[PDB]
């Protein structure tokens, strides 16, 4: 705003750790099927 | 026992006093004189000029609190009320349960609704 | 001038105490309090304040969380 | 009304509605009506709404102001040179915070 | 020969003893030192010391009256003894200065010296009545968090903090008209009793008590305030027990009186009918003991409280008296169930039948608060009577095999172990 710390910090402050999260919990929600695959013999396990 | 027939709406006496008299051997018959109970109770009525089963939307022209509330009318000890507001659409519609022993407070506009319960049970 | 102040015992420790209080004990210092506030704010002890918030707005009863 | 609502209109339509209430429940009604809104009152605003919690003599909503401006507020240096606008109604009126009151 | 009656508000209950002097009239109310949080503590025998007082002692001792209080885990009472003849002067004294108005028992005077005494006997309780205190101390941990554990007398940080609005608080929530009951012992015959309290009204309120919210269980636990500045060891330790007007009480009575009570310095009581004191007198293991069986009005306890000079074999003192537990669901005979019958039978003779009409009022209140009618000497020796072995074998494989225990010590207590081994030395593999 006009006096105190600048929007611009104050909300990447409150969003770039979320974004960390947030493709965790994607890669998670889709990528299990890596994860299966992984230890299973046709990888040569 | 001796029983009339009803001739409009202020001398109904119950159930026993909406028959009325038959057709004759020749005429069709006119919904006066066959139609029974409750489409003879809202025959005599719309023909006397009130129409009964009161549909309306209430009354949402002032607001009124504690002071002087809405007075609404029921013939059982609890209305739901739908208030939208001090004009007729201004937030909306939160329903509320007016009973014969609590008000009903809006939360969101503010009025006060209380019945007047006539019930008769 | 009229009403009285809580004592220490009958309000001490309440947001540990609320939820094991009997249900007739309770009324009776939610009617306390509500009249204490009647007062100028000032002389309201450090003591009730507490006690008035935990009362009105605590985590107990209606605002008891989900989880 | 569906067409928006400036911020001089807004202080007055809510500081002609912190005036007229009576009640407990019309007091945290238009508190509520007042906080849920997308700005932030200025202190035109909530100065009156101490008074009119003053008016109906309970404490806690005189306090719950404070609480959920700093809930609204985006840091805590608009909170700070914001409370040092409100220093001595909070003085005379004798009402506290939270962080003071509640050490945690 | 107990005869109870209901009036309008309260319940009269008396006992016409003939023979008997000294005419005993007194209000017992049914709100003791489990009807409180522990933040204002210590009220009940505040208002006990205030009934208590130079003022209230000085006009009922103008009169011919002397006053007695007794406060306890449910009940607390107010005697006025007098003589036969005057009791109506103890009636009206009891009506005009403790049921209708208190003013001048409750002003800033003889409330700060009455709590200024019971500061000083309440401290001068704590350091220096040590069986007692531990015995307390079971009590607190033994049902903890709950609102039976909490102590009679009051805490010394829970009392400097009390003011007149404490007690106004606790006799307008506890002093009430369905809590009440007054009870005449000596010889006052019933009926002009309930004519004295007809004819000059007496009613203290209308309401009700407030109901606890949490009922009295019993948690498994230890304590030890080890002070080895003291020459003794002090420790105790009780399972849950039966309640009052539970069928397994009088069986619970008499498992206490199997194992007895002893003391080692007294020559006739070395030579009692009990199997432990061929443990525990070769090396003297201990100086006294007592098997109690404390049956309050949601739950109780059940255990011995002993006192120990010789702290180094405290543990050998602990684990002879479990085994001997352990006996008694495993192979108690029935010699030892006809020698505690007697017993037992003698012991509730000397309480109920005794010369001070008092202890009378204050056990005829409590049984007539809780059950609602007094069971007089003749059925209770019947229902003592008619006990075999095998409900012994039943109530022990029900409450003494591996239950939960609860320690409280003090003293030189380093050599009694700690609690795993004292816990499953409750439960032996069958020798
Ligand atoms: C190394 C570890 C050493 C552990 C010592 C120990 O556990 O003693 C504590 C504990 C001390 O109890 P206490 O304080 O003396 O209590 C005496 C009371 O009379 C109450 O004691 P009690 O009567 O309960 O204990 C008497 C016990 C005494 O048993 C014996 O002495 C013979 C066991 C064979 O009788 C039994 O143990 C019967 C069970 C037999 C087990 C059968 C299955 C295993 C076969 C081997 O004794 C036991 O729990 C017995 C453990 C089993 C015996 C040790 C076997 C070692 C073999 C190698
Ligand atoms: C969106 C989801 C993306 C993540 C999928 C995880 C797959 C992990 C796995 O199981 O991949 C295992 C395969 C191994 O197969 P191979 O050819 O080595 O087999 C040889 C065996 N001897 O890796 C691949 O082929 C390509 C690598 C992964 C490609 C991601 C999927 C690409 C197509 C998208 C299909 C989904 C359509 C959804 C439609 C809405
Ligand atoms: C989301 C949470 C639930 C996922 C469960 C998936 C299990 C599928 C399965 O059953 O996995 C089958 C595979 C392939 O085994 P295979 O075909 O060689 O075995 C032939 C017959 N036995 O075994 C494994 O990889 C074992 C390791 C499992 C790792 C799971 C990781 C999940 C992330
Ligand atoms: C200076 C150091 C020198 C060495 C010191 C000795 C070190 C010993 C090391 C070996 C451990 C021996 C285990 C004995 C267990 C015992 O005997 O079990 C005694 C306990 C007594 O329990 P309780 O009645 O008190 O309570 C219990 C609740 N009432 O019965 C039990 O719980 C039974 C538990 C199962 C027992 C079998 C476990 C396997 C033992 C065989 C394998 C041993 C290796
Ligand atoms: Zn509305």
């Amino acid at each position: 705003g006009r006096i105190g710390e600048s929007w611009v910090i104050t909300e990447g402050r409150r969003l770039i750790p979320e974004i960390f999260q947030w493709s965790a919990v994607l890669s998670v929600c889709l990528g299990w099927p890596g994860a299966v695959y992984f230890f299973s013999k046709a990888r040569k396990a | 026992p001796v029983v009339k027939t009803a001739q409009n709406l202020a001398e109904v006496n119950g159930p026993e006093t909406l028959i009325g008299p038959g057709a004759k051997e020749g005429t069709v018959p006119t919904d006066l004189d066959q139609e029974t109970g409750l489409a003879r109770l809202e025959l005599l009525g719309k023909l006397e000029g009130i129409d009964v089963f009161d549909t309306k939307p209430l009354d949402s022209s002032r607001k009124g609190t504690m002071k002087d509330p809405i007075i609404i009318e029921s013939y059982d000890d609890y209305r739901y009320v739908g208030c939208t507001g001090s004009p007729a659409g201004s937030h909306t519609i939160m329903w509320l349960k007016p009973t014969v022993n609590e008000v009903a407070r809006c939360w969101e506009c503010g009025s006060v609704y209380k019945l007047n319960p006539v019930g008769v049970p | 001038v009229q009403t009285k102040a809580l004592s220490k015992a009958t309000l001490t420790d309440l947001p540990e105490r609320w939820e094991n209080m009997p249900n007739l004990e309770q009324k009776e210092i939610a009617d306390n309090l509500t009249e204490r506030q009647k007062l100028p704010w000032k002389t309201l002890n450090n003591e009730e304040i507490k006690a008035a918030w935990y009362i009105s707005y605590g985590e107990w009863g209606p605002r008891r969380p989900v989880h | 009304a569906h067409d928006e609502e400036t911020f001089e209109e807004f202080t007055a339509r809510y500081e002609k509605e912190f005036d007229e209430a009576y009640d407990l429940f019309e007091v945290q009604r238009v508190l509520n009506n007042c906080f849920s809104y997308d700005l932030v009152p200025a202190p035109a605003v909530i100065e009156k709404a101490l008074r009119a919690a003053r008016r109906v003599n309970d404490l806690p909503t005189a306090i719950r102001v404070f609480e959920a401006l700093k809930y609204k507020v985006e840091n805590e240096d608009q909170y700070k040179a914001y409370l040092d606008e409100l220093k001595d109604v909070r003085q005379e009126l004798g009402v506290p915070l939270k962080e003071e009151l509640f050490p945690s | 020969a107990e005869v109870t009656q209901l009036s309008n508000g309260i319940v009269v209950a008396t006992e016409h003893n003939p023979s008997a002097h000294t005419a005993s009239v007194g209000v017992v109310f049914g709100s003791g030192a489990a009807n409180e949080n522990p933040y204002n503590n210590g009220v009940s025998n505040l208002w006990k010391n205030i009934f208590l007082s130079k003022e209230n002692s000085a006009v009922a001792a103008k009169e011919g009256l002397a006053l007695s209080s007794n406060i306890s885990r449910d009940f607390q009472s107010y005697i006025v003894s007098s003589l036969p003849g005057s009791t109506d002067k103890s009636l009206d004294f009891l009506n005009q200065s403790f049921i209708q108005q208190k003013a001048n028992l409750l002003s800033s005077s003889n409330f700060e010296a009455t709590k200024k005494s019971v500061l000083k006997q309440v401290q001068d309780f704590e350091e220096n009545d040590h069986p007692n205190r531990v015995l307390e101390h079971l009590h607190s941990t033994a049902f903890q968090n709950t609102p039976l554990s909490l102590p009679t007398r009051g805490t010394l940080e829970s009392l400097e903090n009390l003011v007149v609005a404490d007690l106004e608080s606790f006799a307008n929530n506890h002093f009430l008209n369905s809590n009440a009951v007054v009870v005449g012992t000596g010889n006052i015959k019933h009926e002009d009793l309930v004519n004295s309290i007809e004819s000059k009204n007496l009613s203290l309120q209308t309401g009700t008590k407030p109901v606890l919210k949490k009922k009295a269980a019993f948690l498994g636990s230890e304590v030890r305030l080890r002070d080895d500045t003291l020459p003794k060891a002090w420790i105790s330790l009780a399972v849950e027990g039966e309640p009052v007007n539970s069928p397994n009480y009088f069986v619970a009575k008499l498992a206490a009186q199997i194992f007895g009570s002893y003391n080692a310095f007294e020559p006739a009581s070395r030579l009692q009918g009990i199997k432990l004191l061929d443990n525990i007198q070769e090396y003297q293991l201990c100086d006294n003991f007592n098997h109690f069986s404390l049956s309050y009005k949601d739950s109780g306890l059940w255990g011995f409280s002993t006192a120990t000079r010789n702290v180094t074999m405290i543990d050998d003192l602990i684990h002879f008296t479990l085994k001997q537990w352990n006996r008694l669901t495993i192979s108690v005979t029935d010699t030892e169930v006809e020698r505690a019958k007697s017993l037992l039978k003698l012991q509730l003779g000397q309480l109920y039948e005794s010369g001070n009409p008092v202890n009378d009022a204050n056990l005829l209140g409590a049984e007539v608060l809780i059950k609602g009618s007094k069971l007089s000497l003749g059925e209770a020796f019947k229902k003592i009577d008619a006990i075999t072995v095998k409900d012994v074998k039943a109530w022990a494989g029900k409450r003494l095999w591996d239950q939960d225990i609860a320690i409280a010590g003090t003293g030189q207590i380093e050599g009694l172990l700690d609690y795993m081994r004292i816990r499953s030395d409750m439960s032996m593999m069958r020798w």
